[PDB]
């Protein structure tokens, strides 16, 4: 048990519960990586080194524009570039190369065998990853404000506020790598942040998932639900007001109503 | 840092250790967020 | 200093201070109000005696503060003890009487209701259920795993800062089904966003 760690060989998974996958498990220099389905296969093992590269089949993920344009390879640690596959992994999900700093880790799409790219960050649900080796989505209750629970209400349509009532399947939310919070009783159905406003903040409710910017978020250390990166906003019970059946998106302060705990 | 048990309820459970944790947590050494425990008081 | 005062106040007026070691967080010794006796863990620092309750005839007490030796002398499990308000009016009396029978039962009750629900956000939130609704639980899986590996929750937090949030070590938690989460990395939020207080290993940063 030591605070030095060397290295880890663990998994990556990212939109729609999905996971980083060396395409049909090839080897050469250039050969592109797609999502898939997650299983114990050698291609989804990603080892992550203290120099700052991640690796699979014993060669090191990789970006160049001027050698691949936009897409993600594997390619051979002592040819490329220092620069090229150095990684860096954030509490919010970014996977990102600090000196391609616009960039981000994205999959333009939510199906499977789909070519992963570094696209422009605007940390999109598409750009949210989960390093960790545990792939499956995290099911539980959310607890706000007098001990209230979340609930998926008007057909799965609202989201607000209600007394915990003990596997009551409304208030069952599934927290997937890619930072969406889906209904569990619907996994197309995501907590997105509206077009609609209360005092000039979002209104959150229910959509089909899309893989937006709207529809990512994470659990913070200080307790609150927050969308990634900067100028960030938190998840918050307007007015303090369960009774206003209101969830908005404000500026973060940390107060009660703007706490959440995660009941699995 | 006192609990009365007579004036009790979900409320003042949570200001409780809530208190407990602000007299218990560093205020400058945190980790991803989370307080590292005061070397003193 | 190094000792952490705390009162806990029953529904008969019967009031104990409890002292907590902030290196370790952990219980180790205590005094009932206005009593010549105080009480003291078989384990507690040197320092505890040194310091603490000097005022008071300073008693050892059968076991020590681990989970282990306070299950064994309460001749039952974590897994079965009951938690919830009247279970802490009743360890705080048996405390506050020194009622050797029932001493370290009430210890284990009290032990998880403040200074487990002070490292983690979900037994927090268990205990929070158990006042506003009036309902005694029973820990299982998810509680049970939380206590047991703080420690090294904690020390796999400090030894993720030197290689991008992954941990050296899978640490095994259970969810509220008692199905098994194997977490090797803080990128989960039943870590983040549970863990509320940390033990001290190492000298690292964020
Ligand atoms: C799913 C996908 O994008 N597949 C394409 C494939 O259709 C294309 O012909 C090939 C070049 O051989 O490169 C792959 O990335």
């Amino acid at each position: 048990n030591e605070c030095l760690v060397e290295t880890r060989t663990t998994r990556i998974s990212g939109r729609d519960a999905l996971c980083v996958d060396v395409a049909g498990a090839l080897t050469s220099d250039g050969s592109r990586l797609i999502l898939y389905p997650c299983g114990q296969q050698v291609n989804q093992k990603w080892t992550f080194h203290s120099d700052g590269t991640v690796r699979s089949l014993g060669k090191c993920l990789a970006t160049n524009n001027s050698k691949f344009g936009n897409l993600v390879v594997i390619y051979d640690c002592s040819k490329l570039a220092a620069e090229d596959i150095s990684w860096d992994v954030s509490v919010g999900g970014t996977i990102m190369n600090p000196n391609y700093e616009d960039l981000a880790l994205t999959s333009n799409k939510a199906t499977r065998s789909t070519n992963l790219t570094m696209e422009v960050n605007t940390y999109s649900a598409s750009q949210g990853w989960r390093v960790g080796n545990y792939v499956q989505p995290i099911i539980g209750s959310i607890v706000g404000l007098d001990d209230m629970c979340l609930e998926a209400t008007d057909g799965n349509t609202n989201m607000w506020l209600e007394e915990c009532v003990p596997n009551q399947r409304e208030q069952s939310w599934a927290l997937y790598s890619d930072g969406t919070i889906r209904v569990d009783d619907n996994r197309e159905l995501c907590v997105t942040a509206s077009s609609s406003t209360y005092d000039n903040w979002k209104v959150i409710t229910i959509l089909n998932c899309d893989g937006s910017n709207n529809q990512r978020w994470v659990f913070l250390a200080d307790g609150s639900i927050s969308t990634p990166g900067n100028q960030r906003l938190a998840m918050d019970v307007a007015r303090s007001d369960v009774d206003l059946k209101k969830i908005i998106l404000h500026r973060p302060h940390g107060d009660l109503n703007q706490q959440w705990v995660l009941f699995y | 840092a006192n609990l009365r048990l007579s004036e009790a309820n979900s409320g003042t459970y949570k200001t409780f250790i809530g208190r407990v944790r602000e007299e218990l947590g560093s205020e400058t050494y945190r980790l991803y967020g989370i307080p590292v425990l005061k070397h003193s008081l | 200093n190094r000792f952490y005062l705390l009162t806990l106040t029953s529904n008969q007026d019967e009031s104990i201070t409890l002292a907590i070691d902030v290196e370790d967080m952990v219980a180790v010794a205590y005094q009932p109000a206005g009593s010549h006796e105080s009480y003291f863990f078989l384990n507690a620092p040197q320092i505890a005696f040194h310091t603490l309750f000097t005022d008071t005839h300073q008693n050892v007490l059968n076991f020590d503060n681990t989970f282990k030796s306070l299950e064994n002398a309460a001749g039952t499990t974590r897994q079965t003890i009951v938690l919830g308000v009247d279970p802490l009016d009743f360890a705080i009396s048996n405390l506050f009487n020194a009622d050797p029978k029932l001493l370290p039962l009430s210890f284990l009750v009290i032990i998880q209701m403040v200074l487990e629900a002070s490292k983690f956000r979900f037994i927090e939130q268990s205990v929070a259920y158990s006042f506003k609704n009036e309902k005694t639980f029973l820990p299982d899986l998810a509680i049970v795993s939380l206590e047991d590996n703080w420690s090294e929750i904690s020390l796999q937090i400090q030894a993720s800062t030197s290689l991008q949030g992954l941990f050296g070590s899978v640490v095994e938690l259970y969810n509220s089904n008692n199905e098994l989460i194997e977490v090797d990395s803080i990128y989960y939020p039943i870590i983040l966003a549970n863990v509320a207080l940390q033990l001290y290993h190492c000298q690292v940063s964020t």
